[PDB]
């Protein structure tokens, strides 16, 4: 609903993307797609790719990585 | 601190906080998966580095010739679970001549984390273990987990990302329950189902830890070189 | 300090609130006990209510056979009456164990009372919050009711009563030992006793009666019985014949 | 009671550590300075009171063994305990080993002693630090320790604990030299008295010195000796 | 602040502590047990969570010496305990008596040993319900056991979070047959009943598990139902639902 | 000070973490250690530490961080040394009992790991085995050994009761500005003397005193000579070699 907005690639695949995130709500969504844009614009497009979407998921969440880990 | 300190109290939710506080202690842990045939138990475990000088901390610890365990959480809690384990296998195979039964040593774990979830001054073991074995009944998987919770699956995993590995095994489930005798095949569907659980922390040979245990194989460990057939 | 009534320990006012609160439990399932003297029996009555049909009414009970000759009625919630059962039981194999009589209830009160002290005594024991009447009929002192509270404090009666209405009942019995001039009812026979004791309920509560809404134990000499609903039917007919 | 009086702290530290050490700091001072030959604890005494019977009363310097001293700071209540544990392992060393102790190992043992009532529960570390010091048998070099209620163990050429310490520190840079300790005994003994005279002051006679010389030759010096040590050093 | 622990009472006679207990076993699954003529007739809402389960592989009732179902609801690690503990109890009675525990004694063996949990600071009361029966040579009889140590006895018992469908069901089914029922005829009435149990629960898919404890049919031993009897009793509840 | 926590009133207890947090403030008393540079080659095992002098008047060559194991394993310690101060003696305890039971070396992941097990010991009565700690241990050990099984290996010990191998570890104070430096540093070409000079070189770095065999302190394992601490003399000659070397560029 959100990247009809915007205009994208013909190779994307939305079941990928929704396999790929598991518990997002409905704000961090729309904070992918937007942020697949960001991407797009610093490579220096005028096209979305699919594989943007995929990048938007780590710069942009609820949280900065799994955290410190020393024995978890 | 109202409800949420100790682990002798009531949560008017009929709770106890301690209890998911230590299931966080699965979640900051690193994936793993573990999955069994009719013929052949398999996990696969990531294990993981510190930093580039340091090596990799194991994952799995061989419990008996037919038996494995594998952590995911807090080593120094997996440290104590692993030693009664194998005290209560050596234990079967003295007095009863006997092997000792997946099935039963789940619950024998059960008490043993609810009887420092009773007393105050205890804590719940911050570790959750998959184990597997093949006994006189074939194959097992058990999941473990600081609830004390043990459950029989066919495939299954628990870490971080632990859901797009259930995903991955609930389209490949019937596949890997029709292959047996031929070991292999369900090695490289553990290593695929635990393709999808990685954050870009690409399989390396001595990254991958893979442990076995079959019809006609003791249990096995492959680790360093013995995991490039696989990957 | 900000505890003085999470452990059991005196307050400023030179008092235990915690006692207090366990005096504050014993009145939950509001069933009510009325135990009489006869002349050579002891009588009491409780209670008996089910909130729902789907409970077997046999098992639902508060007069529990502790010695073969002191009946135990309890008045607060029921796992503190078990707990307490079973305490007496083993102190009452006890007795006749080092002592080679059978337990007189006396002395049955008073070691209750004094396991009572210890829990109020302790920083980690809770109290019961169950009253209880010991009725017995002794040879050495004849037909006798003591009453122990969870403060471990116990006194004898010539009658008494126990629940949230029981001032009602203590009316009743005041007004008849007035009439009387004497100490115990003069009846030679348990069951009139049993019928005079229900009349007094009946006046007092305020309600009629049947055989499954009530609940009966007799101490007579050497034994210890409770009454089946049938017998207890016989007696309220006897009742309206009198 | 096995309840912890130790808590960990996310400082890096134990609080009870940190208040023992202040503890240590609110106590008498003591210095110690070692010779070529000998050792010298000189101790403050507050003899400011008065009516005191002095003749009875331990000083603050204790024998444990023939050619072992302990003197201390800090709660001195507490002291005697340590006191009576170091006596009992001075004795346990001949029995099951023969050799009277040396002061390195006696030194290890209050170490541990110390760290102990940290590390366990149900107990409060000690808010004391003694200055260790005496001879090895066979031996003549002086050995001088430093033990603090940290449970850590220090050797040092000249040493100082106690009230206003620092003061006397500074003092010993500039008037003790790392190479050469003064060789006489005498000359030991009254820069040690030199040092005392800066926060001691009011006289002398809260200075108390021990002087322990090998060959188990322990021996505190009475006020007459000091009284003429003091007045050379103040007239000079 | 009286919330806190279990050995703190409350002005309100409350001691909240174990009130909580219950919403842990409102958590918890239908379960049901069914009085009959004969025996027992237990039966446990199996919840199918996954694909990736292996199904009829997970008992959620457990047997007690061997004539003595328990099935629980809850906390099921904590009622796993429980169950332990009274295993330890009967083996202790069988060989110091020489006879299989009789179902009674067992019901004041575990009530005390909840019970317990409520008189130190130490620990937590268990938060489990538990139901337990069988046949002795007394008969058979059913016990449903609280998280605060109270029991009662009972022609139908029910826990979890369907236990409002099943309590009224029971309800019909005691006023189908006030003389009773086949313990026979009860397999196909606890498929019945777990099945108008699962529409609060309506979320999942469950797997239905029966066992039962009767003189007529297994000579008073407590075993499963299987097989064609099992899969049977399923299809009688699917098309009553349909 | 006095950080936002909510839970110091146990000593087990969680934490909205997922991990305990006594361990995690047991990591943060290891940043104030004097700094320990251990360098790993296949040639030997070299342990460096800054001995710290606090004042002139204290010896500094009476006290020492290297500490004998054995003949065939060291040990440097960093951290709180009022509790390596126990944690040494089990572990020396432990390879005498395996000489006793075997007449045979102990591994050195095998002590390492022993060691590990004496750490997990805190608690108020838990588990089936009695605490007799009450607080974590906030000191971390660098045990360097030879079994002639495995080589040479350097491990890290931590108070958490984990263990990682590593092929050159440096901790103390100056462990974040050591280890940038061994990242880039080492490899396995070293030899033995090439690996004692780089760990005198980046004990240089977190030097906070200056150089020199005072307050500086090297110790090796080697296969066929065991367990030798460096005097102060042969310290001395290899610092000036390195000043050497370093008015070379």
């Amino acid at each position: 609903i959100h990247s009809r907005k915007m205009t994208t690639d013909d190779d994307i695949n939305w079941q990928e993307l929704a396999r790929s995130t598991d518990e997002f709500n409905g704000a961090q969504l729309k904070a992918v797609t937007v942020e697949a844009g960001m991407i797009a614009l610093r490579n220096g497009q005028s096209s979305v790719k699919h594989e943007d979407f995929v990048e938007g998921i780590s710069e942009v969440q609820a949280r900065k990585s799994k955290s410190v880990s020393f024995y978890a | 601190n109202n409800y949420d300190g100790d682990t002798v109290t009531f949560s008017p939710t009929g709770r106890l906080f301690q209890v998911e506080y230590a299931l966080e202690a699965i979640k900051q842990g690193s994936v793993t998966v573990g999955l069994r045939s009719n013929t052949h138990a398999v996990l696969v475990a990531l294990k993981r580095n510190a930093d580039e000088l340091s090596s990799y901390q194991k994952k799995i610890i061989k419990c008996d010739e037919h038996m494995g365990l594998s952590l995911a959480g807090l080593a120094p809690d997996a440290r104590v679970l692993s030693n009664y384990l194998r005290q209560q296998c050596n234990y079967s195979s003295l007095v009863f001549n006997r092997k000792l039964a997946v099935e039963r040593a789940g619950h024998l774990l059960c008490d043993k984390a609810q009887k420092n979830t009773q007393s105050y001054g205890g804590r719940p073991y911050g570790v959750g273990l998959l184990i597997i074995g093949y006994d006189k009944s074939g194959a097992h998987l058990l999941e473990f987990q600081p609830s004390g919770n043990v459950t029989e699956l066919y495939g299954t995993a628990i870490g971080a990302r632990s859901q797009g590995a259930k995903t991955y095994l609930e389209r490949t489930l019937d596949t890997f329950i029709k292959i047996d005798g031929n070991p292999d095949e369900l090695i490289k569907a553990g290593v695929e189902a635990i393709s999808q659980s990685l954050r870009d922390e690409s399989l390396t040979v001595d990254n991958l830890s893979i442990a076995i245990v079959g019809k006609d194989t003791p249990f096995t460990i492959y680790d360093g070189e013995a995991v490039a057939k696989y990957i | 300090a900000g505890y003085d009534r999470h452990i059991t320990i005196f307050s400023p006012e030179g008092r235990l609130y915690q006692v207090e609160y366990a005096f504050k439990a014993t009145n939950q399932t509001n069933i009510n006990s009325l135990a009489v003297r006869g002349k050579d029996c002891t009588v009491v009555i409780s209670q008996k209510k089910v909130p729902d049909k789907l409970l077997d009414p046999t098992t639902v009970s508060y007069i529990f056979c502790i010695s073969r000759t002191i009946g135990m009625v309890v008045n607060g919630p029921i796992p503190d009456a078990r707990n307490a059962a079973l305490r007496a039981k083993a102190e009452a194999a006890e007795f006749r164990y080092k002592y080679g009589y059978d337990m007189p209830c006396d002395v049955l009160a008073k070691r209750m009372a004094n396991l009572s002290q210890i829990y109020t005594q302790r920083a980690y024991m809770r109290p019961l919050g169950v009253i209880l009447t010991f009725v017995s009929v002794d040879e050495e002192l004849g037909p006798s009711i003591y009453k122990t509270d969870p403060a471990g404090y116990y006194v004898g009666y010539k009658a008494t009563a126990t629940g949230p209405k029981q001032q009602e009942i203590t009316t009743n019995l005041e007004n008849h030992f007035k009439k009387s001039k004497i100490d115990h009812i003069n009846e030679e026979s348990w069951e009139k006793v049993v019928e005079f004791a229900i009349t007094h309920m009946i006046d007092a509560l305020g309600t009629e009666f049947s055989k499954n809404d009530l609940e009966v134990g007799v101490a007579t000499k050497d034994k210890f019985f409770t009454l089946s609903a049938e017998n207890i039917e016989e007696r309220l007919v006897a009742i309206a014949e009198q | 009671y096995d309840r912890a009086l130790s808590i960990f702290s996310p400082d890096g530290h134990i609080f009870q550590v940190e208040y023992a050490l202040e503890a240590v700091k609110r106590g008498t001072c003591a210095v110690g300075v070692k010779g070529k030959n000998c050792v010298v604890l000189g101790c403050e005494r507050r003899s400011t009171l008065k009516l005191q019977d002095t003749r009875i009363t331990p000083s603050k310097v204790s024998k444990i063994d023939s050619h072992v001293v302990l003197s201390f700071s800090g709660l001195n209540a507490d002291s005697r305990i340590l006191i009576e544990k170091a006596r009992v392992e001075a004795q346990s060393h001949r029995l099951t080993l023969e050799d009277p102790v040396t002061v390195e190992y006696l030194t290890r043992y209050v170490a541990g002693v110390q760290q102990r009532y940290t590390q366990s529960g149900g107990v409060r570390p000690f808010g004391v630090s003694t200055l260790i010091a005496g001879f090895d048998p066979r031996d003549d070099e002086p050995k001088l320790y430093q033990t603090e209620p940290s449970g850590i163990y220090s050797s040092w050429s000249a040493q100082t604990i106690g009230r206003n310490s620092k003061t006397v520190r500074e003092f010993l840079e500039k008037n003790y030299d790392r190479k050469e300790p003064p060789a006489t005994v005498e000359e030991c003994v009254k820069l040690t008295v030199r040092s005392l005279l800066e926060v001691v002051q009011t006289g002398a006679k809260n200075i108390e010195i021990t002087v322990v010389k090998p060959d188990s030759d322990i021996v505190a010096l009475s006020s007459e000796e000091i009284n003429q040590y003091v007045t050379q050093i103040e007239q000079e | 602040g009286y919330d806190l622990s279990n050995s703190v009472f409350s002005p309100d006679g409350r001691n909240f502590q174990v009130e909580y207990a219950v919403k842990a076993v409102e958590n918890g699954t239908t379960s049901i047990g069914i009085k009959c003529n004969d025996g027992v007739v237990f039966a446990v809402e199996k919840l199918i969570t996954s694909k990736l389960l292996v199904p009829q592989k997970n008992v959620k009732i457990q047997v007690v010496d061997r004539h003595i179902g328990c099935v629980y609801s809850g906390l099921i690690p904590d009622g796993r305990h429980l169950v332990n503990r009274g295993r330890e109890e009967a083996a202790s009675f069988k060989k110091l008596y020489k006879t299989p525990i009789p179902i009674p004694a067992f019901a004041d063996r575990l009530g005390q040993y909840v019970q317990a949990h409520t008189l130190y600071n130490s620990v937590r009361p268990f938060g489990v319900s538990t139901i337990f029966g069988g046949v002795d040579k007394n008969g058979a009889h059913l016990y449903m056991l609280e998280p605060s140590g109270s029991y009662w006895g009972y022609k139908g018992a029910a826990t979890g979070k369907g236990r409002q469908s099943a309590k009224a069901e029971l309800e019909k089914l005691v006023d189908h047959h006030p003389e009773g029922l086949s313990a026979r005829e009860a397999v196909k009435q606890a498929a019945k009943i777990i099945y108008l149990a699962h529409e609060d629960n309506k979320e999942k898919d469950f797997e239905l598990e029966i066992s039962w404890c009767s003189l007529s049919e297994t000579n008073g031993l407590h075993k499963f139902v299987k097989g064609d009897l099992l899969q049977e009793a399923i299809d009688f509840a699917q098309k009553e639902i349909n | 000070f006095l950080t936002r926590s909510e839970y110091d009133r146990g000593v087990s207890t969680f934490s909205p973490e997922g991990r305990l947090f006594q361990v995690e403030y047991s990591l943060e008393a290891i940043k104030l250690g004097s700094t320990a540079i251990g360098i790993a080659t296949k040639e030997g095992v070299v342990l460096g530490v800054e001995k710290r002098a606090t004042s002139p008047l204290l010896e500094s060559d009476s006290i020492e961080k290297i500490v004998e194991i054995d003949r065939h394993i060291g040990c440097a310690m960093s951290g709180l040394t009022a509790d390596a101060r126990s944690m040494i003696e089990h572990a020396r305890t432990a390879a005498v009992t395996h000489n006793l039971y075997y007449d045979e070396d102990i591994n050195v992941e095998s002590l390492t790991q022993s060691v590990c097990d004496l750490a997990l010991r805190f608690g108020e009565g838990a588990s089936g085995e009695e605490r007799l700690m009450s607080r974590p241990f906030g000191v971390a050990l660098l045990i360097a050994g030879h079994d002639a099984d495995d080589g040479y290996q350097l491990f890290h010990a931590e108070p958490s009761g984990t263990f990682y191998r590593y092929n050159a570890k440096a901790i103390g104070s100056g462990s974040e500005g050591a280890q940038a430096e061994l990242l880039n540093e080492w490899h396995s070409s070293l030899t033995l003397k090439e690996a004692e000079l780089l760990v005198l070189k980046i004990l240089k770095q977190v030097m906070e005193e200056k150089l020199d065999e005072n307050n500086a302190q090297l110790s090796c394992i080697t296969k066929q000579d065991g367990f030798k601490i460096y005097d102060n003399e042969k310290t001395a000659e290899l610092i000036k070699e390195l000043k050497e070397k370093e008015a070379a560029e």
